[PDB]
């Protein structure tokens, strides 16, 4: 335990301090990779805000002081008035960005910043990303400035996404205003309303208050509809200001993108329960609601898209989701499996009990009562609307055996079952393995050819699962000859016109939209044909597309037991039985084909709009070679920047690989023996069914969410491009400040930034917008999914980002940020080091006339890239090595810039410092934007700012600099015999825009600055030519302008329509 | 306007009227109290705890939630069937005139309709009939927090100040913490972060009022025990755990904390949650973690007997016999110990914390698990005892027969261990044995080591306020007497002796009335006598549950003779058995 | 003795009691939990479990009808709960029969979410509800052991190893019991097990056991009140009793007044058995061909 650990002790004492202050700390990457659980809880949208809508706090920064022996009557206080004053009225009173301050509404967003006053450090806002344990406590990162400043826009444009609500407008019965119906509450009512004030003796407050105009104050213009009810939207005149008026006012525009009417919203929970729920809506005006549940089709693919790509991509995705929807399927079904019919109708097949093997016995056997409740036969029909995911694999234990001719009985039922049980799965080579399974079973009277090396006709047929490997008799019968082959050749022209041509039908709505990525959007694809459902009673038909597949292999296998390499074997008396089996089985009264052509559909169709996940299909393809849907795969990461234009899409993109394995006895059963209630309508029986789940709005959570993560996957592919250099289309305004670390670490700590800024600004708790990080690279996340086709023919689905509402929100307070930076601490223009011995006034941050030396200037020489100093032998001073490489001396003017003062701060404090405080050089400090810090003095007292300035270049290091200190004047009330103090730093461009006013109490500022109260920032009171609007949003930040106070009321679903 | 409520956990159901549970002070000024019409009736919660093994989660509430708030009977044999304000645990329509109530904590699991609370939530935040629990007080009901017209300073909302025991109050205060009030008296804006589940009488006790900027430096141990036994720290507004520092930690340290307001005061219900059994309880705490407040510092603000200290079995108390010996098998590895420590205090794993972990993991199974398993009846026999590891391997290794509750404190142990004066070895050499005592825990999730000192020392917080003296009546087996005799003890007068098990301090002659002279016998005691100690063994183990309420049984009790002049000589060795009743 | 234990930097942050494993930490740990997993994600969407006559089937497994122990009783141990057990109607002769422990609660299938408290002293022997309790423990161990008599499955083998063509390794596990441990081995299977069982309907009961809600902390933003299924009800269950070891109240009758109250880690069902093909799967696959 020495120097090896100490360092290490004390370096983590330093970088601890994020397990403290911020909610969100970028990338402590422990759970990158984050399962989208199947438990969506969906956003808190409706927040209001009772209180003002602004958010910078004018602050009482250094108070005036309570002087009463000497100089009485120069202060006066409104406290000795028994009042509160409006404006604050210390020796200054600052502006700061202190979001919420004044937000005493219902609950509260959390995620709120905070920046101190410029009397305090302030470097503790921008330290949310790249300064943990690389920086230490007291220091701001100029290398990461940019970074760092746009997710403290990006917590400042979140905090402020609430809705205005109206208080009680009371009416103003005093003699202030007389009648001026204010909004009344309980301390920020005369801090809300500036001009309501009581003005006593003329304060340098009150000669600006004095000039306020007497109808600027309340509301305005109330719009109330029913006469009696609470009013709509309420426009008022308080202290707000345009910034946070206009981050408060894009959210109401939000929440009226995704609400629709009474009308609306009736019709399309109809459309989702294809017309059964039975739903009214009174005809009657409810003039105040908003639903903001309704997302358009754009965003939901992209939630779609993004709900793939934060889950396992294996055989670990399809579970739940087919299960999830199983378990829907199989609980509303009107269709129960039963199968003793099936058992009645083969066990009474009279065979006899002389022969040793009874075809009748082996039949029943591998047809099993395994406790099976047959929900196979539902893993495989609610597999369907995923087969883009999950692909359901015939099981490899249960084909017909190699070494096992046709005789086998076990073996020759094992065939047949396969067949039957061929079309329910959704495979896309289950055609070629049923052709197989039986080519391989007679493989020596009927040799046929396979089109490869590599296997042969006895390969098992599991084996046949690639697209090439189709045997060309199989894909054209004419190649089969029926002098060698008269059996194989009749089973490829069965299955080549027997099996189901698939499908369309519609699901959900087309005014709400699908997350149908690949299909026509409201549309899903179907393996067999589908026809509407009816309202009549019904019966087990033969004329469906099932029961004519089911009625055309038993039909084969007939033909098969009757051939002649059957009948030379095989005993003439079991083939009776044999035959009597399949004939009783193809006659058995089903209505499992009747459910498959009619009923599943209107099933399928209505359980897809109310599940967790929506449908993921992809286009059937029965029997096509070149069409067979090798790979369904997403993309994560856009391949135009990745390099990658014309590769193939199965390396850049990832695929989906999952299979579930079905049984097809667990199928037969099933499809052969399902019958159903006599007296069953099917119309009624889904509306009883249906009804539970349409019950109330939860069915919109889905479609709620997808608002977020559209609104997060612009955010965080706006502030990952607008960071590093030259990205995206996404516009730069913060682009002067610095940002050199640019990499692909520094990127996904900004986008873990904006992903924990959503993920507890909404409260939503899933997996949102964790999917991208996966690769490691989050600065070309650009989504996207399609499917190879063996032909070649391979769909790109682009899908990108819908038209999204904060993207121009944060885009918002980016350019105004540039003219009002000194609101957040943040400066602007560089920072001089020359001597001034000052005996007046001294003004840092508000500098007169010209600066001296700008770099380029005559005799103005920059420092090089290292800083380094060649000391001179004998009597000479040492040079400095000048950027043009050659030993300028230091007695002069220099351009230091902050990166070459950074690593040489051993050399600046030793050698050209020393030729600062001698009135001997004058550097410059060229760095571009920065935190300052103000320390304020007793102007009438000795001071020199050169303990504070070498304090300052003592904690710069290579790592970050800490925030420039000034020392500014207090502005006394009086004249006052000031000593000369000794300054030196003072900026070069005017960073004074928030000294709000000095000494406001005052009767008069006599000394340091009399910066009194502009009425640029406040036209909305002292302005005749002032209308309502024109908030000058972009150019500076305005305090008082009329805003919108909304009271809208929230319903259910109840609260909207009848539902029963 | 009725408001339906899904209890909270630790929930109290017994001996506290509903609104004593959900949310306190709702029933403290009878202006107040009236205005609530409690309906949650007494067949329901037996009614539907039949049915929740099979009817689903959203089936559930579909049946139960179409109903009206005063049923009607049904039935041959009467089943009963499956005001300004209406609280009710059915789940109703969640309408315009219905507001979800939510308490900022986690729901139960005991409750069989806890299920529908993720879909009571998300459909209450699509509308906004999210009720918080202080909007309860008010005479309107507002779905947020400090509304426009009410101030919030009235006498109830301060949630302080206020037979009566297995049942304390609790708050979740939310204190704003500003730091240095530097720069001519105004003050940085500082942080605000909730303490989810302080015991009241906590707070009552140390005369903390709800709105006085305290100093914190001096931590303070106000503020340590309100850490110690409060369940979590969450930063206010947004569920984010934050574990707190004391030491120097970072820049600001925040000097002053105030208690602003008090989001949900609630009375949970600690019968026998964590701690099951009479005997002996063990935390498993990390190193650096703060057992030295709540052993001597919170029964020394006190003058009754929360403890004993001859129990309380500290961390550490098998190095009584090892903080030199695992240092002396460590100096001959030079750069891959000191390289190797390193690695405990970054984030990420190396290569030499496997030879300094199996350098302690294979001396800590020649000492330590002989030393532990040897100090058997100092851990689970000495009447009642606390004890402390680091591990629950530390206790299961030797074969010792205690359960083992596990501990997280929401302080950060590790910055406050690197700040450790005086220590053996250095303060890398507790890191060292920090990480390696961290190895072993096993991944068994933490429970909040709160839960267990609202428990323990919980009931003797809620004393200084009973305004009635305490009962003892003590737990007593009784020794025959010529087992003493045939041991080479001398005993006097020959009359079977008792010794005292288990002291209790019922309030109101209340366990006597029942509970006296009942032998309640399941966990039958057999008592051993040595050279100077006796250790009581429970062979049917006696349950902290059949313990009734309003007992208060002390923590850390030893056993004592009830007539110690009896005995003559204390000659012999030798172990007898009993049965016990109370007195 | 395990010479190479898992992190604590390698769990994910708790759900209720269990941990999840992170995803990069491979070795023979990821293996294990690998094939438990998907083990236990195809258990939970199964029909198998659900008839009624596979019910009677597992409860009569449980009662066992050849075997047992001398469990001490219930209802000294169910004074931690409220619920009474049956007395005799008529003298009663069967004393705490693992079947009477059956006929003592049997009143809510056997088991009833009011008997939490099967936690209190465990495996007497010198339980019926920690028998069900343990349902999917060896659910998930009956589908590993697939695969899997000493007349043909045994002796016909022992003989082909034999013959002096191949020559045969045999492996002998000293201590299989006392080997699985809370510390690595039980951590990992009701790790693996408690994240397979969220395919199935994570409201679906199973067993009489409903599907309660979890506290869910295991990403630091953003904790949640999570329902979890049925089975995963029993996980949260089992993790705090395989966590607490097993309570043996060992009282021999050879020994006069040895009465005890013993915690181990050691069960005197089949997962001793079933975690011995996966780990030798990982060995010649992984870990011999990585260095010999």
């Amino acid at each position: 335990a020495t120097p090896m650990i100490n360092n290490a002790i004390r370096s983590f004492l330093t970088a601890w301090d994020d397990i403290r202050i911020l909610s969100p700390d970028v990338s402590s990457k422990s759970l990158s990779a984050y399962l989208d659980s199947a438990v969506a809880n969906g956003p808190e949208l409706i927040i209001e805000d009772t209180g003002l809508c602004t958010s910078f706090m004018l602050l009482d920064n250094i108070p005036s002081a309570h002087l009463t022996k000497e100089l009485i009557g120069f202060t006066w206080f409104m406290q000795m008035y028994q009042m509160t004053p409006p404006l604050p009225e210390g020796a200054v009173n600052r502006i700061v960005c202190m979001t919420n301050w004044a937000s005493l509404g219902d609950e509260g967003r959390g995620l709120e910043v905070r920046l101190p006053p410029p009397t305090d450090s302030s470097v503790h806002a921008y330290k949310t990303v790249l300064s943990r344990g690389y920086i230490d406590n007291a220091q701001f990162n100029p290398l990461a400035l940019r970074s760092n400043v746009l997710l403290m826009l990006l917590q400042f444009t979140l905090s402020n996404l609430k809705i205005n609500k109206s208080s009680t407008f009371t009416s103003d019965v005093t003699t202030i205003t007389s009648g001026r119906m204010i909004r009344a509450f309980p301390e920020l009512l005369a801090l809300a309303y500036p001009g309501r004030a009581v003005l006593p003796t003329q304060t340098k407050n009150a000669q600006f208050l004095s000039t306020a105009i007497a109808d600027r104050i309340g509301r305005l213009d109330r719009a109330n509809l029913i006469g009696g009810e609470v009013s709509a939207m309420v426009e008022c005149m308080e202290l707000c200001d345009a910034l946070t008026l206009h981050i408060r006012e894009t959210y109401i525009m939000l929440l009226r993108s995704m609400h629709q009417d009474p009308t609306q919203i009736v019709q399309i929970v109809n459309e989702c329960a294809n017309n059964l729920l039975n739903s009214t809506i009174p005809i009657s005006l409810r003039p105040t609601i908003l639903c903001p549940w309704f997302a358009s089709s754009e965003d939901l693919r992209l939630q779609q898209v993004m709900h793939l790509v934060n889950i396992s991509s294996n055989t670990a995705a399809a579970l739940p989701l087919v299960e999830a929807l199983s378990t829907l399927l199989r609980s509303v079904t009107p269709l129960v499996l039963d199968p003793t019919v099936l058992t009645n109708a083969i066990t009474t097949i009279s065979e006899s009990t002389t022969q040793t093997i009874s075809p009748i016995s082996e039949i029943l056997r591998l047809l099993q009562p395994m406790g099976n409740d047959y929900a196979a036969f539902w893993k495989c029909i609610a597999s369907w609307a995923y087969n883009g995911l999950v692909t359901t694999v015939l099981s490899e234990d249960a084909f017909p055996d190699s070494s096992q001719s046709i005789t086998h009985l076990p073996s020759m039922w094992k065939c047949l079952f396969l067949t039957l049980a061929g079309p329910m799965t959704s495979d896309p080579h289950s055609p070629v393995k049923v052709f197989m399974a039986l080519a391989n079973l007679l493989a020596q009277p009927e040799p046929i050819a396979i089109g490869v090396p590599g296997m042969h006709q006895t390969t098992p047929a599991s084996q046949f699962s690639h697209p090439g490997v189709w045997p060309p008799g199989f894909l054209n019968p004419q190649l089969i000859n029926p002098q060698q082959a008269p059996l194989l050749r009749a089973f490829a022209e069965h299955i080549r016109a027997n099996w189901p041509q698939p499908s369309e039908f519609g699901y959900g709505s087309t005014l709400q939209g699908s997350a149908n990525l690949f299909i026509p959007s409201n549309r899903m694809v179907y393996p067999w044909p589908n026809q509407p459902l009816p309202r009549l009673t019904v019966a087990p038909t033969y004329d469906s597309a099932m029961s004519n597949w089911i009625s055309t292999t038993i039909a084969f296998f007939i033909r098969v037991v009757n051939s002649v390499n059957m009948t030379a074997t095989v005993n003439d008396l079991t083939r009776r039985t044999m035959t009597g089996v399949m004939t009783a089985m193809r006659q058995v009264k089903t209505m499992t084909p009747f459910y498959i052509q009619h009923m599943c559909p209107t099933e399928l169709s209505v359980l897809a709009s109310v599940t967790v996940t929506p449908p993921f299909q992809v286009p059937f393809t029965r029997l096509v070679q070149n069409d067979v849907i090798t790979n369904v795969l997403v993309a994560r990461v856009d391949p135009a920047q990745r390099g990658d234009a014309a590769v193939d899409i199965r390396a850049t993109h990832a695929t989906f690989a999952a299979a579930l394995p079905v049984d097809p006895a667990a199928i037969v059963v099933a499809m052969l023996c399902g019958q159903t209630e006599t007296n069953l309508i099917p119309s009624h029986h889904y509306g009883k069914a249906f009804a539970p789940l349409f019950a109330s709005n939860a069915m919109f959570t889905r479609n709620q969410r997808a608002v977020i993560t559209r609104e997060a996957f612009v955010c965080a592919r706006s502030a990952v491009a607008q960071c590093q250099d030259a990205g995206f289309l996404v516009p730069r305004p913060l682009d002067a400040l610095r940002q050199f670390d640019v990499t692909s670490a520094a990127a996904a700590e900004i986008m873990h930034a904006v992903n924990d800024a959503f993920k507890t600004a909404f409260d939503l708790d899933g997996a949102l917008l964790d999917g991208l990080a996966l690769y490691g690279d989050p600065r070309i996340a650009d989504l996207s999914a399609a499917y190879l086709q063996y032909g070649g023919n391979v769909v790109r689905e682009h899908v990108p980002p819908g038209p999204s509402h904060i993207h121009r929100a944060l885009q918002q307070v980016e350019s105004t940020f540039m003219a009002e930076m000194n609101l957040f601490n943040v400066a602007r223009g560089n920072l001089y080091l020359v001597q001034t011995a000052t005996n007046g006034n001294w003004s840092p941050m508000a500098p007169v006339a010209a600066p001296p030396f700008v770099r380029g200037g005559p005799n103005v020489r920059v420092v090089g890239r290292f800083g380094t100093i060649v000391p001179r032998p004998n009597g000479l001073e040492p040079q400095l090595i000048d950027d043009g490489n050659v030993p300028r001396d230091i007695a002069g003017d220099w351009v230091y810039p902050s990166d070459v003062l950074q690593v040489s701060v051993a050399v600046f404090r030793d050698y050209v410092w020393p030729m600062v405080k001698a009135g001997r050089t004058r550097v410059l400090v060229e760095l571009g934007h920065y935190v300052y810090t103000l320390h304020y003095y007793d102007p009438q007292i000795s001071l020199d700012e050169a303990p504070i300035l070498e304090e300052w270049l003592s904690k710069i290091n290579p790592a970050g600099i800490p925030p420039v200190p000034f020392c500014i004047p207090i502005p006394q009330v009086y004249p006052c015999i000031t000593a000369r103090r000794v300054h030196y730093a003072f900026t070069s461009e005017n960073n004074n825009d928030s000294l709000f006013s000095t000494n406001a109490a005052s009767i008069d500022t006599a000394f340091g600055e009399n910066a009194a109260v502009s009425p640029l920032r406040w036209p909305g009171l002292v302005d005749p030519n002032y209308r309502v609007g024109t908030n000058d949003l972009p150019n500076r930040i305005t305090l008082y302008n009329s805003l919108y106070r909304y009271n809208f009321t929230y319903p259910t679903l109840d609260g909207i329509m009848y539902v029963r | 306007i009725t408001i339906v409520v899904i209890p909270t956990a630790h929930f109290s159901w017994t001996d506290t009227n509903f609104l004593n549970s959900v949310d306190y002070r709702l029933t403290s000024q009878p202006k107040i109290r009236d205005r609530f019409a409690v309906y949650a009736p007494g067949w329901l919660r037996r009614q539907l705890d039949e049915f929740s093994a099979s009817l689903t989660a959203s089936e559930l509430l579909q049946a139960l939630q179409t109903i009206p708030i005063p049923v009607k009977a049904r039935c041959l044999l009467l089943p009963k069937p499956k005001r300004e304000f209406c609280l009710t645990i059915l789940p109703s329509l969640l309408g315009p005139r219905t507001f979800l109530l939510d308490v900022d904590a986690d729901r139960d699991a005991s409750y069989p309709l806890s299920v529908l609370w993720p879909q009571l939530r998300a459909l209450a935040l699509k509308s906004r009939l999210l009720l918080p629990p202080v909007a309860l007080l008010r005479r309107v009901v507002d779905p947020g927090l400090k509304p426009t017209w009410s101030a919030d300073s009235d006498a109830a909302f301060r949630a302080l100040r206020l037979f009566d025991f297995s049942a304390l109050p609790v708050v979740d205060i939310i204190c704003l913490l500003e730091s240095e009030p530097d720069d001519h008296g105004r003050i940085a804006p500082g942080t605000r972060l909730t303490i989810h589940s302080v015991p009241t009488d906590l707070l009552t006790s140390l005369s903390i009022q709800e709105g006085v900027r305290y100093p914190l430096r001096q931590f303070v141990h106000w503020v340590l025990l309100a850490l110690l036994m409060s369940d979590d720290v969450t930063i206010s507004g947004t569920r984010r755990s934050v574990k707190l520092e004391t030491a120097h930690a970072s820049a600001r340290p925040f000097v002053h904390i105030t208690v602003e307001r008090c989001a949900s005061a609630r009375i949970i219900d600690v019968r026998g949650s964590p701690a099951m059994y009479a005997n002996a309880v063990c935390l498993t705490l990390p190193k650096g973690s703060y057992k030295s407040t709540i052993i001597d510092t919170l029964p020394a603000m006190f003058s009754d007997l929360p403890i004993l200290e001859q129990a309380a079995v500290i961390d550490s108390d098998a190095l009584g016999d090892f903080l030199e010996r695992l240092e002396n098998l460590d100096p001959n590895l030079l750069d891959r110990a000191v390289a190797s420590i390193l690695s405990p205090t970054s984030d990420t794993s190396d290569d030499a914390v496997t030879t300094v972990l199996d350098a302690f993991n294979a001396l800590y199974r020649e000492i330590m698990t002989p030393a532990q398993r040897a100090r058997l009846p100092l851990l689970t026999q000495q009447g009642r005892v606390l004890a402390f590891a680091h591990s629950d391997y530390e206790l299961l290794s030797a074969n010792i027969p205690i359960q083992v509750v596990r501990g997280s404190i929401p302080i950060d142990h590790v910055v406050n261990l690197l700040a450790r004066r005086n220590r053996v070895g250095g303060t890398a050499l507790q890191v060292l044995l920090d990480y390696c005592y961290r190895t072993q825990a096993s991944p068994l999730a933490p429970t909040p080591a709160g839960r267990l000192y609202k428990q323990l020392f919980g009931p003797w917080l809620m004393v200084p306020r009973l305004s009635e003296p305490l009962i003892k009546l003590r737990l007593v087996a009784s020794a025959p007497a010529k087992v003493l005799r045939a041991a080479g003890w001398t005993i006097d007068g020959d009359p079977p002796l008792e010794v005292s098990c288990l002291c209790a301090y019922v309030t109101d002659r209340a366990a006597a009335t029942a509970l006296i002279e009942r032998r309640l016998d399941s966990r039958a005691l057999v008592t051993v006598g040595g050279d100077q100690l006796m250790f009581v063994e429970y062979a049917p183990p006696l349950p902290l549950v059949s313990i009734p309420r309003t007992f208060l049984l002390p923590v850390t009790y030893v056993v004592h003779w009830v007539p110690p002049q009896r005995v003559l000589l204390n000659g012999g060795n030798v172990s007898f058995t009993s049965g016990l009743e109370w007195t | 003795d395990i010479k190479d234990p898992i992190p604590p930097s390698a769990w994910t942050g708790p759900i209720g009691n269990v941990r999840y494993l992170l995803p990069s930490v491979q070795g023979p740990a990821r293996h294990l939990y690998d094939t438990w997993r998907a083990a236990a994600r195809q258990i939970a969407q199964d029909p198998q479990w659900h008839d009624p006559l596979n019910q009677a089937i597992m409860r009569a497994q449980y009662v066992t009808a050849r075997g047992g122990s001398s469990a001490s009783l219930k209802f000294a141990l169910k004074v931690t709960g409220i619920v009474l057990p049956e007395y005799d109607d008529s003298k009663v002769k069967k004393s705490s029969k693992i079947y009477q422990a059956a006929q003592i609660a049997r009143i809510a299938f056997m088991l009833l979410i009011a008997a939490i408290h099967a936690e209190v002293t465990m495996g007497i022997r010198n339980n019926v509800i920690q028998q069900a309790i343990s349902a999917p423990h060896t659910l998930v161990a009956n589908y590993i052991n697939k695969h899997m008599v000493v007349t043909d499955k045994v002796i016909p083998l022992i003989l082909y190893a034999s013959t002096p063509p191949n020559t045969v390794v045999n492996v002998d596990i000293k201590a299989c019991d006392a080997s699985i441990t809370y510390n690595y081995f039980l951590s990992v299977i009701c790790g693996a097990m408690h994240e397979g069982f969220e395919v199935g309907n994570a409201d679906a009961a199973f067993m009489g056991v409903p599907s309660t809600i979890v506290s869910d902390r295991r990403s630091p933003v953003a904790p949640y009140s999570r329902p979890i299924s049925g089975l995963q009800t029993m996980v949260q269950h089992l993790a705090d009793l395989y966590a607490a070891g097993f309570r043996y109240s060992v009282s021999d009758a050879f020994s006069s007044g040895n009465k005890f109250s013993f915690p181990t880690s050691t069960f005197p069902s089949t997962e001793h058995t079933a975690n011995n093909s996966t780990m030798m799967e990982y060995f010649l696959n992984v870990h011999a061909p990585s260095h010999v």
